[PDB]
């Protein structure tokens, strides 16, 4: 059984995908969380209705407008 | 939510709050705890699209607020030396 | 309060059938997967998990995702 | 939550009760009824009708001093009210009879949604 | 105890985002999560589907009527 | 330390640096503004805050405001 917790930390250093509550999806790789579940990506993509809007860079992601993540791959 | 202490500090200034839902509260602070829970008086309040309602008083729950826009002459590094 | 809620998710957990999630935010899309794993929030570990848009009747495959437990208004077996 | 059903007066947590307090959802006043006030719930029971209204204190979005013409309660709830054969936000009103009970329901309010 | 009383009733519940379910409440724990049973979604088109038996968040209910 | 290596370090270092952050708010409002000070939820005081939406661009200027951390979205450490 794998939970939230230690899923979230097999996915530091890696590209993910986190989907938000309000539809836009960001891309990047995850450089931390948190306690909260905060996330800090980096080289971040910025999808919004299914096109890409913007590079980002460096981003924080405050935690209660997470739907999901997951690993890219 | 150690900052929620900054507003604690806001006792009779005049301010407008922005509420998650879009209503917008214009009033003069008589508290704010600990949760943020937010008490005014001398209140206009305007919801999304509608005309202003005219409160004597008002409390507004912590979690439904978006901002508070300060006053201009806020002594912000003041108020905020613990 | 006979049946207790986490019963029902330890039950799917234990034996690996295939859930859909109602979303809080959200109408137009649920989300399906299994139950691998979970907390005290109920923040879900899902495996062969996807994304269902009704309106177009297609999905998204996401493999493995943590679906954050604020977002869940309803779990049903599918 | 709002719960839809017959309110009793509760035997736990109750800090302040009225009777003759009219209940306004919108334009709509739905009857007069009494005010429960307690720690899990702000409640109202109609006198004609067998069900009244229970409101978790979370739902209750902000509330004050209002007159509607007469001094009153305002409080708003997060979403819109169905509340079948009866009535994204609603704005509600409780208009008492007696408007020195007015003040007293608001710091009663004030308590419980701290409580939250 | 105040979901209690209706135990073991059949309810009507209103959700977020205009959603609307009918069933029996068979469990509840203190954050007000439910179990329901035989729960029935009312469709936007008037259609009603049989869900089973089904948890329920309590955050995401608007509004909750006994239909006994 | 949590501060310095966690995600909140983009806030540390918009303090440290006094430099302006682009925060994405719910209802496609963003506030571009420099961070005086933040706790552990997100909470935050800004100053010199342009508060920028769509309806065709629009914006406003908001020279004090408090942030309830809640509210924010997304926190980009580099503007534009």
């Amino acid at each position: 059984p794998l939970n939230p917790k230690p899923f979230l930390n097999g996915l530091t250093g890696k590209p993910v995908m986190v989907k938000l509550k309000w539809g836009m999806e960001y891309k990047g790789y995850l450089v931390s969380v948190d306690g909260y579940m905060n996330m800090q990506l980096a080289n971040t993509e910025e999808y919004i209705d299914g096109a890409l809007s913007g590079h980002l860079g460096e981003v924080l992601i405050r935690c209660n407008n997470v739907l999901y993540i997951r690993g890219v791959e | 939510m150690k900052l929620v202490r900054f507003l604690m500090k806001l006792s009779h200034e005049t301010v407008t709050i922005e509420l998650k839902n879009g209503t917008q509260v214009h009033g003069t602070i008589t508290g704010v705890d600990v949760s943020m829970n937010t008490h005014l008086k001398a209140v206009k309040m305007t919801l999304k699209n509608r005309e202003p309602v005219q409160l004597e008083t008002l409390s507004i729950r912590g979690n439904n607020i978006r901002y508070f826009i300060l006053p201009d002459s806020l002594p912000l590094d003041t108020l905020l030396v613990d | 309060v006979m049946v207790q809620p986490i019963n029902l998710i330890f039950r799917y957990l234990q034996n690996r059938s295939r859930i859909q999630v109602w979303l809080y935010e959200q109408v137009n899309m649920r989300i399906e997967g299994c139950i691998i794993g979970f907390d005290e929030y109920m923040n879900l570990v899902l495996d062969d998990a996807e994304e269902i848009h009704s309106k177009t009747k297609s999905r998204k495959q996401l493999g493995r995702i943590m679906l954050k437990g604020d977002n869940i208004t309803l779990l049903q077996s599918v | 939550m709002v719960l839809i059903m017959h309110v009793s007066p509760p035997e736990h947590g109750l800090l302040y009760t009225a009777n003759n307090i009219k209940l306004k959802l919108g334009d709509k006043v739905v009857g007069e009824g009494t005010v429960y006030i307690a720690q899990n719930t702000l409640s109202w029971q109609p006198t004609e009708l067998a069900e009244g209204i229970s409101i978790e204190w979370k739902q209750v979005s902000l509330h004050g001093i209002s007159s509607n013409p007469r001094k009153c309660i305002y409080f708003m709830l997060d979403h819109k009210v169905e509340w079948n054969g009866v009535y994204e936000v609603t704005e509600c009103w409780l208009m008492p009879e007696d408007i020195a009970t007015v003040d007293t329901m608001y710091s009663a309010m004030t308590t419980c949604q701290a409580l939250h | 105890p105040e979901l209690k009383k209706f135990m073991d009733k059949k309810l009507s519940l209103k959700l977020n985002g205009g959603r609307h379910v009918q069933g029996i409440l068979r469990g509840f724990d203190p954050f007000m999560n439910l179990v329901i049973d035989e729960c029935v979604e009312m469709a936007t088109s008037g259609q009603q589907n049989n869900i089973g038996m089904v948890v329920i968040r309590g955050n995401s209910i608007i509004m909750l009527e006994a239909l006994e | 330390e949590e501060f310095n290596t966690g995600p909140l370090s983009v806030l540390t270092q918009s303090v440290k640096n006094n430099t302006q952050v682009l925060i994405n708010c719910r209802n496609n409002k963003k506030l571009l503004g420099r961070v005086k000070a933040f706790d552990r939820h997100c909470n935050m005081v800004l100053e010199n805050v342009k508060e920028m939406w769509t309806e065709v661009n629009k914006d406003r200027y908001i020279s004090k405001m408090f942030l309830r951390g809640d509210s924010v979205i997304v926190v980009l450490r580099n503007p534009l």
